[PDB]
């Protein structure tokens, strides 16, 4: 009989069955959307959108959802933080509610076509066999893609029919669901453009359209249906697969290193924002502007938004977290609750001392005090070491300037100490541990668990790619090879490889 | 200390498999057993 | 609906169900540390 | 240590005290038994290429192998054509006990 | 505006190549068969299939 | 408590091999 | 005069669980059960190491 | 085979299985389109990965305002 | 000299197993295969 | 025929190196990468990447000379001769580490052709291709190795450098940054390839020592001829003396096989997975309870505690040297050490 | 316009010209030359 | 509120016999289309 | 040893598999809550 790793190939040969086995994926997909969606639901905590975010609160399908519209919910709340008084029916209740209802209305449909399996439409007319023209198929489907996509684009995206898509500053601080008119000039290429979205989708449904149009009408070359097996419905398997595979790389590669489609109000920051000191930058340059306007240091400093300085902190850095490190950021560093402010060391002498910054990389990394010029000043011994640079002995003490903490300057070297090991990780943040009993070490946001999880899927489709391909263009030696193939293998006696009239 | 969905995982993680293979196997010496005499 | 020619029978072996039963437990004494942490 | 986070600690510390990856028997060994991956999926797949269709569709090639079986299961002229025309004509193992003898033989010495 | 490829593409080649029996193959399967090699479990190395159609006829 | 789910895999394991050992399908001629 | 745990019972996982190499003290002495004071001394030295490691 | 409405309906769509085009078809066309698809991935690649610029294309999160 | 001796050790223990294991089989007489004609293995029962 | 047949049959033909269709990509490709990493090991330096010395021309051996990675201000640029980086200038675009790009893509595209020559080649013979399957490891090590690692990380700069103690620096610098030996895949990896050479060497010893007497000489190698419809080894006597000996053994030569197959490629696809999981410090560094234990009792210690203290000072006294565009300057008393602790 | 794209579109002319039309020349010559 | 073997006991004291039954089952069928044409 | 005449086959019907089913589930829903008390 058949091994177990074949048992699915009994819907090989059978069209009815094959379509009654993708509607049950598509059920359990669809339900598996549904569920995750109420779930993250029973577990978000909208009560503070800028310090507790959902890319904070480990949540997956709800960035996904709240990317292309669905910001409001039936609990008279939304994403942005703006109290909706009639939240419509497409909140994210209503989302899952209606992925939940279509997983079953395909779980029937799949029920009605494994039971009615035998049908006059998936046999050729010529020869009774059943059968399926997949190019025509193909046609069919790539003009519905197509028609998909082109009303995407121009309907929903740019608002005309649709709520529109997020849109965030550059810097995450006022995002939300507006429409985008398409850009059709070479701006609407780089991957930081809304624009250029819509602008494809229309763009590429309008190409699908006439492709569908085109493999609708026109029969492939016979030596491309040799080629590629056409008449094998193995040979779409693959390609699907390597197209599957080459756009998960492809999403991947968007989502790890940031796009328009990957805002960072919902996924969280990426870990080139932090390489680069991307909020970093714009921090101090928003104090030095606020100085040049004879505004104080303590004013400058209070002028900063929180959730512009939590974009500067390591904890919302994907690349601290763990592979078996599970749930949420919130249970790795507890929950933000307020900006304790920006600290500033100086020493005995007055000279302006900063910690250096954890890198990524580094699972522990020295505290460094240095100066202007970047000598170093002051430092944290390893555990118990002999020291000449001493927090206590060089006398740094501390002061925050905005925040909880501002105008407060802090002497004695154990609070020194540790406010500069919180600083070592940016900007300093006050965390409470006890609603989730948080652990300490970090997590990895969203966008770092969808990397790597699309990415090993990659790989293994490739690898998918290869055994399928290899199944479909070897299908005649599959049981295995023959008498005939000793007198081919032989060196010499003929001509060309692998051809019986040469020689 | 230890998470309720540690033990949960490895537990269930560890006995569908099995019983997959168990109910496998006992269907495959089922069919064995009825197509030869008995 | 009616009989359906492509429906095969599925058999595993003996030798079979020892390699998924090592394969699940190893598996599992493997990951048990990590999924405990 | 009789563990595996006290084999890792063996590991480092052999490394830190002796060097042992800058040793030429410790690349000899580590040349064994990448050798010894290498050459058992090559053999392996070299096999299970040729193998002489003994079977249906239906069920796993395994069972075209009858043990006590006194003919061969595969083809060892269609494997060393093929390995012969993936590298040059000259590295192939023409004889299936040299080729055997050399299989035992790498990574044993390495 | 103002031929079919007719080949199967979904076959595998299954002809089974047969192997024949020497003398030498015979005494080695008489003093097998002396020895109980060939009773007790009469299904290993088959597979269900194999085993069902030999057991259905002979 | 994670010790009795660590020993209970060890001692399963065991016994799979165990059970492959004593009980494997017994080879034979055909 | 600082032990290093290596069971399962004491907070090892299989991971990090190990049978720790016998004490620095007893160098390669020849260390069995009955060459120890006590059955507490003999496990407190890494004596079940040797034994496993010769048999 | 049970005919059915919806059956009868797309079979047209599900009858000339096998049926192909003379000797290499419109192969050239698909060769030259796939031709301008490997160029057009190329130029979008080397703009992401910064290694081309074409004009007021800023590849940046800064750009987004 | 110790590193090199207890490698010669080895080694001449791996020869003497070597030619041990061929001395007890050229004696017995099969250091050069199985006979295939009355095979050892074929006499005994199975299990 | 037409001219697309002509060359069909052309690079079909029966010669001494085949060249197939597969072979207008991999014999450029693999030449060229070859000799960019040779040119790159003999002449080119990694001064102004690394701060190192990496070439026979400036005085390293086989060991200690690489074709060193891209530097770190370089992001995950491609480094074409004519880009932007380089401007057509050959000497800038080899003194910036794009000789390390130019082996990098040329060798995966080469892995690509070589893989496609595999499939053509089983193919043209007639035979299944298990090859191109197999080969399917050492793609997949390649390109989370050498390509997804550096994609995940700040640039081409922690990709392995192309040479012997460059290997090996990268060995240890997984090690202290991410503890990849607890990794679970790579503990997978080991375990495969650690398997396949107990597979090929045990394999190669029974089929040895259970080989027919096919002749009259002491030395069994002329026994044997290629066209022999006889099984040169006793299957049966095999199979008894591993089922008596170990408890198992294989009754099936087609699985038999087939394991030595799988084990080693299914080693190789989850370290892959591992490496993947490393490439966006995804790492199974460090187990939570035992921190928490360690952390709470200065009396507890376990070796996984050691590995930890061992890749912290791995880290700290590395950094310096082996990342210099960071300017890491630690002072002494900082420095882990074991007196300090 | 930019360097960057003219750089490119000579990287295009010139793997177009040195690498595929002589390699694509001397491989239908060749193959035409030697019918066999 | 209980610890995580409450939630053992639930999710294994229903899968247990519940995969018992489906094997049960699967073998009964298998002996069944065993015996029939098939 | 031997072949043993006293093996007979065990059948379940599919009557038999939703009864236990429905038991088991209803075993489950009814002693959820105490099991959580
Ligand atoms: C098996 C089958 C394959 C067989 C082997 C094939 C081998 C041939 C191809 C190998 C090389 C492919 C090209 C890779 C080039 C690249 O990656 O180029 C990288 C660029 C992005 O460049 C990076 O972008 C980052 C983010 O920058 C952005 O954010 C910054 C924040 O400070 C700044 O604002 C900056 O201005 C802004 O651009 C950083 O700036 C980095 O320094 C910079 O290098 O992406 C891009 O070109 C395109 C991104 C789209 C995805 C395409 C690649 C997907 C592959 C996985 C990618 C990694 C994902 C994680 C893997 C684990
Ligand atoms: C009426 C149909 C419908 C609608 C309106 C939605 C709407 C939604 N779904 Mg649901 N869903 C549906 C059907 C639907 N779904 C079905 C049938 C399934 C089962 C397969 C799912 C499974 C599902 C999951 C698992 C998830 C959603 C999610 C979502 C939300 C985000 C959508 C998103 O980002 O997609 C993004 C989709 C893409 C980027 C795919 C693009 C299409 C690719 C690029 C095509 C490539 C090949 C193409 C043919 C080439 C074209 C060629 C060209 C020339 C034309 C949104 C509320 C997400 C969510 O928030 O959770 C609730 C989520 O996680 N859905
Ligand atoms: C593309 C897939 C994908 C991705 C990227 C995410 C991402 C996320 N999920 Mg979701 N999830 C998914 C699929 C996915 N999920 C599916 C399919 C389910 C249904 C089972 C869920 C159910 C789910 C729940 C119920 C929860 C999440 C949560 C989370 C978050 C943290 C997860 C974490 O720490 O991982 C930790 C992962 C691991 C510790 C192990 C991952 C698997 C590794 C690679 C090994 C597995 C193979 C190995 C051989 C298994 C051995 C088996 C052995 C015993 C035999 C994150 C946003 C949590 C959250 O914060 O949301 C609010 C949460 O509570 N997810
Ligand atoms: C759209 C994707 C797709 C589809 C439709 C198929 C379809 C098929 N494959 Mg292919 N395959 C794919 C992807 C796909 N595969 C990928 C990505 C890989 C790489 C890992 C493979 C590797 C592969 C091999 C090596 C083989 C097949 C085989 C088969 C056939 C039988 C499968 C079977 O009975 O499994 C039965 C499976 C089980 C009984 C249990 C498997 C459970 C797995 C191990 C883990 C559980 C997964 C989990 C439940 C859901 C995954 C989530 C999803 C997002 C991935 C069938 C034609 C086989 C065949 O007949 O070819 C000769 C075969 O030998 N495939
Ligand atoms: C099988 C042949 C082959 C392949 C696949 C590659 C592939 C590659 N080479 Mg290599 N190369 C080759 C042969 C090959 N090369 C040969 C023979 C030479 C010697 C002249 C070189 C010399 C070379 C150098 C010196 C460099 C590369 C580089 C590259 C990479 C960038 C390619 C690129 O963007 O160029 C752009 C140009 C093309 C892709 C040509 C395409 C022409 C189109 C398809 C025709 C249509 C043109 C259009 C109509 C006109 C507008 C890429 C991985 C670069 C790299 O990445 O190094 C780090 C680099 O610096 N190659
Ligand atoms: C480090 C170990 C290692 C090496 C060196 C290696 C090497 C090789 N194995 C090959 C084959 C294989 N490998 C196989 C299984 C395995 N191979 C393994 C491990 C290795 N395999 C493992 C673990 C397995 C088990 C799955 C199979 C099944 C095959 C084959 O079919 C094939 C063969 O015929 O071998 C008998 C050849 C591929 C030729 C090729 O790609 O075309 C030409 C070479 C190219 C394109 C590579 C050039 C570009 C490279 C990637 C980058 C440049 C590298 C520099 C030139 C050198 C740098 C040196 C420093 C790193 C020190 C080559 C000799
Ligand atoms: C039935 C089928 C499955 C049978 C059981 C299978 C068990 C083995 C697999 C288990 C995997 C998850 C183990 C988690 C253990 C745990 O402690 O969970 C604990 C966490 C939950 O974490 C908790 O969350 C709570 C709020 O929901 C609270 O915040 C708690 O404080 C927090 O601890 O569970 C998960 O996060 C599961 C997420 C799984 C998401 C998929 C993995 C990530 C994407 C990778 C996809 C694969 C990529 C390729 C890989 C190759
Ligand atoms: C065949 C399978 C055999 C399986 C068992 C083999 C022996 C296992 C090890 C037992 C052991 O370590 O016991 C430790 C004790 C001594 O402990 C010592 O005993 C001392 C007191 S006294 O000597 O026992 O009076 C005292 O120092 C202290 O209690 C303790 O250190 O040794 C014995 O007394 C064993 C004597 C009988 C052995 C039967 C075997
Ligand atoms: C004195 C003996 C001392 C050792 C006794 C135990 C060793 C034997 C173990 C048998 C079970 C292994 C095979 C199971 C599966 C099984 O029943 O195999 C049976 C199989 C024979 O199968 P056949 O060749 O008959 O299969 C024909 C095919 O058509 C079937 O698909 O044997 C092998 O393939 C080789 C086994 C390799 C050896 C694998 C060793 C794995 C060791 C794992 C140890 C884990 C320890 C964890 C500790 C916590
Ligand atoms: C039927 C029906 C008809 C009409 C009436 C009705 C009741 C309204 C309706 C029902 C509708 C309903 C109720 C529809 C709802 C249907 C539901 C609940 C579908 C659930 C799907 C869950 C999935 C696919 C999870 C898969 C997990 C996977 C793949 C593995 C994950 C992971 C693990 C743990 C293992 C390791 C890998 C990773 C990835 C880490
Ligand atoms: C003694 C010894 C002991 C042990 C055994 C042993 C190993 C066999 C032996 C060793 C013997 C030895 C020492 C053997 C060593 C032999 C050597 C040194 C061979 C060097 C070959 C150089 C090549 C192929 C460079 C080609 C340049 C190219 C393709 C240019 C590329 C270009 C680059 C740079 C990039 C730009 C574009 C272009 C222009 C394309
Ligand atoms: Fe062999």
């Amino acid at each position: 009989g058949l091994p177990w790793y074949r048992v699915h190939t009994v819907v090989l040969n059978d069209p009815g069955r094959l379509i009654a086995v993708h509607l049950m994926h598509t059920a359990l997909v669809a339900g598996w959307a549904g569920s995750m969606a109420l779930y993250e639901l029973a577990v978000f905590d909208p009560s503070d959108p800028v310090l507790n975010p959902m890319w904070r609160q480990g949540m997956f399908v709800m960035p996904f959802m709240a990317r292309i519209g669905v910001t409001d919910s039936w609990g008279g709340w939304s994403i942005t933080g703006e109290s909706v008084a009639n939240p419509g029916f497409w909140s994210f209740e209503g989302v899952a509610l209606a992925h939940i209802g279509l997983s079953g209305l395909l779980f029937l449909a799949a029920v009605w076509h494994w039971v009615y399996w035998d049908l006059e439409l998936f046999r050729d007319p010529r020869t009774g066999n059943p059968a399926l023209d997949l190019p025509k198929i193909f046609g069919i489907h790539l003009l519905l893609s197509g028609v998909l996509c082109f009303g995407f684009g121009a309907f929903h995206v740019t608002g005309a029919w649709g709520p529109g898509i997020w849109v965030s500053d550059a810097y995450g601080i006022t995002g939300k669901v507006q429409p985008v008119a398409p850009a059709w000039g070479p701006e609407g290429f780089n991957p930081f453009n809304p624009s250029g979205v819509a602008s494809h989708h229309i763009a590429a449904g309008i190409l699908g359209f006439a492709a569908g149009i085109f493999h609708i009408a026109v029969r492939p070359p016979q030596r491309l249906y040799r080629a590629l097996r056409m008449g094998n419905i193995e040979t779409v398997l693959s390609s699907s697969i390597a197209a599957v595979f080459w756009s998960a790389f492809i999403t991947t590669g968007t989502m790890w290193y940031g796009s328009a489609t990957t805002p960072i109000e919902l996924f969280g920051p990426t870990r080139y924002q932090w390489d680069s000191g991307y909020f970093q930058q714009e921090i101090e340059r928003r104090v030095e502007n606020s100085l040049n306007e004879g505004l104080s240091l303590s004013e400058a400093w209070s002028r900063i938004p929180d959730k512009l300085a939590f974009y500067d902190y390591v904890g919302n850095n994907p690349a601290k977290g763990g592979l078996f490190r599970a749930g949420p950021m919130n249970k790795g560093d507890g929950i933000a609750e307020a900006w304790l402010g920006h600290p500033i060391f100086q020493d005995k002498e007055g000279r302006e001392l900063t910690v250096r910054r954890m890198p990524a990389f580094f699972e522990t990394f020295p505290v460094i005090l240095v100066d202007k010029d970047g000598i170093i000043r002051a430092d944290i011994p390893f555990r118990r070491a002999e020291s000449k640079y001493s927090i206590e002995q060089v006398g740094v003490t501390t002061s925050f300037y905005g925040g909880k903490l501002n105008g407060q300057v802090f002497t004695d070297a154990p609070t020194v100490k540790k406010y500069a090991r919180k600083a070592q990780l940016g900007e300093v943040m006050e965390f409470d541990r006890t609603t989730l009993e948080s652990d300490g070490v970090f997590r990895s946001s969203p966008r770092g668990w969808y990397t790597f999880g699309h990415a090993n899927f990659a790989l293994l489709f490739f690898l998918g790619h290869l055994w399928h391909g290899s199944r479909t263009l070897f299908r005649d030696v599959f049981s295995g090879i023959g008498a005939e193939v000793t007198e081919q293998v032989e060196f010499g006696a003929f001509q060309k490889l692998g051809d019986r009239s040469t020689k | 200390n230890v998470s309720v969905a540690a033990y949960l995982a490895v537990l269930l993680g560890t006995f569908i498999p099995v019983v997959f293979l168990i109910t496998l196997f006992i269907q495959s010496e089922a069919r064995k057993a009825a197509e030869s005499g008995q | 609906s009616g009989p359906n020619p492509n429906k095969q029978p599925v058999e595993l072996n003996r030798t079979s169900l020892f390699w998924g039963l090592l394969l699940i437990f190893v598996l599992a004494v493997l990951f048990s540390s990590y999924f405990f942490n | 240590p009789l563990g595996i986070s006290g084999t890792f600690n063996f590991m480092l510390v052999f490394q830190a005290e002796h060097n042992i990856l800058m040793h030429p028997f410790h690349q000899l060994g580590v040349a064994g038994v990448f050798g010894g991956s290498l050459f058992s999926a090559m053999h392996g797949s070299l096999v299970t290429s040729s193998l002489i269709r003994e079977t249906t569709e239906n069920e796993s090639a395994n069972y075209g192998y009858k043990f006590g079986q006194e003919e061969e299961t595969y083809n060892i002229v269609a494997a060393h054509g093929y390995f012969g025309r993936l590298i040059f004509q000259y590295a192939s193992f023409n004889n299936s006990r040299a080729l055997h003898f050399f299989l035992g033989l790498w990574p044993v010495v390495g | 505006p103002r031929v079919y490829d007719e080949e199967d593409q979904l076959l595998i080649l299954s002809d089974i190549v047969t192997f024949e029996e020497t003398d030498l193959g015979r005494r080695r399967e008489a003093i097998a068969e002396a020895s109980g090699w060939y009773t007790g479990n009469p299904s290993f190395g088959r597979s269900l299939i194999e085993y069902s159609e030999q057991t259905r006829k002979g | 408590m994670e010790t009795l789910v660590y020993t209970f895999l060890l001692i399963g394991t065991l016994g799979v091999l165990f059970f492959a050992v004593f009980f494997r399908d017994p080879p034979r001629i055909a | 005069r600082e032990p290093v745990a290596g069971s399962l019972l004491y907070g090892n996982n299989i991971i990090t669980g190990a049978v720790i190499p016998s004490s620095a003290s007893i160098g390669i002495h020849f260390y069995p059960i009955w060459e120890a004071a006590s059955l507490d001394e003999w496990l407190y030295n890494g004596g079940p190491y040797q034994l496993i490691v010769d048999h | 085979a049970l005919r059915t409405r919806l059956g009868e309906l797309l079979r047209p769509l599900n009858s000339e299985y096998g049926k192909v085009a003379p000797g290499w078809g419109t192969t050239p066309i698909m060769g030259f389109v796939m031709l301008l698809f490997a160029v057009f991935l190329l130029i979008i690649l080397q703009i992401y990965n910064s290694s081309l610029i074409i004009e007021n294309v800023d590849v940046d999160w800064a750009s987004l305002g | 000299l110790t590193c090199a001796h207890f490698l010669l050790g080895f080694v001449f223990y791996i020869g003497h197993l070597w030619h041990a294991g061929r001395a007890r089989a050229a004696a017995a007489g099969f250091e050069k295969g199985i006979n295939r004609e009355n095979e050892p293995t074929l006499s005994l029962r199975p299990i | 025929r037409g001219w697309f047949d002509l060359m069909d049959d052309w690079l079909k033909r029966d010669r001494f190196v085949f060249v197939g269709w597969s072979g207008l990509l991999l014999f450029p490709t693999s030449y060229l990468s070859i000799g960019g990493w040779f040119t790159g090991t003999t002449f080119v330096t990694s001064w102004y990447t690394h701060g190192l010395a990496s070439s026979y021309l400036e005085g390293c051996n086989f060991f200690t000379a690489a074709v060193s990675t891209p530097a770190n201000s370089m992001g995950h640029s491609l480094l074409l001769l004519w880009g932007p980086e380089a401007q057509g200038d050959f000497t800038r675009w080899c003194q910036i580490g794009g000789l390390w790009a130019f082996c990098a893509l040329h060798g995966s595209f080469g892995l690509i052709g070589f893989c496609l020559r595999q499939f053509e080649i089983a193919r043209l013979v007639g035979i299944r291709p298990y090859n191109a399957i197999a080969f399917s490891g050492p793609i997949a090590i390649f390109v989370s190795v050498f390509l997804m690692y550096p994609l995940g990380q700040a640039s081409w700069f922690f990709a392995p450098s192309l040479g012997v103690a460059a290997i090996f620096r990268f060995l240890l610098f997984i090690q202290g940054f991410h503890n990849f030996t607890l990794n679970p895949f790579h503990m997978m990896g080991v375990a495969g390839i650690l398997g396949a050479a107990l597979l090929c060497a045990i394999h190669g010893a029974t089929v040895q020592n259970t080989i027919f007497e096919d002749g009259d000489a002491a030395n069994t190698f002329r026994a044997f001829t290629p066209t022999q419809a006889e099984e040169t080894y006793s299957m049966v006597t095999a199979n008894r003396f591993w089922s008596q000996i170990f408890g198992v053994a294989f009754s099936n030569k087609r699985w038999l096989h087939f394991f030595m197959l799988f084990v080693p490629l299914a080693g190789l696809w989850t370290s892959a997975i591992g490496i993947v999981g490393l490439a966006l410090n995804l790492r199974a560094y460090d187990f939570v309870s035992q921190e928490l234990r360690a952390a709470e009792d200065p009396e507890f210690e376990t070796f996984y505690t050691k590995n930890i203290l061992l890749n912290e000072g791995i880290r700290s006294w590395m950094a310096a040297q082996d990342q210099p565009h960071e300017n890491f300057i630690f002072p002494e008393e900082v420095l882990p050490r074991g007196n300090a602790l | 316009m930019t360097p960057s794209f003219s750089a490119f579109i000579n990287s295009l002319l010139a793997g177009l010209f040195i690498v595929i039309i002589p390699i694509g020349t001397a491989l239908l010559i060749v193959s035409q030359s030697d019918r066999l």
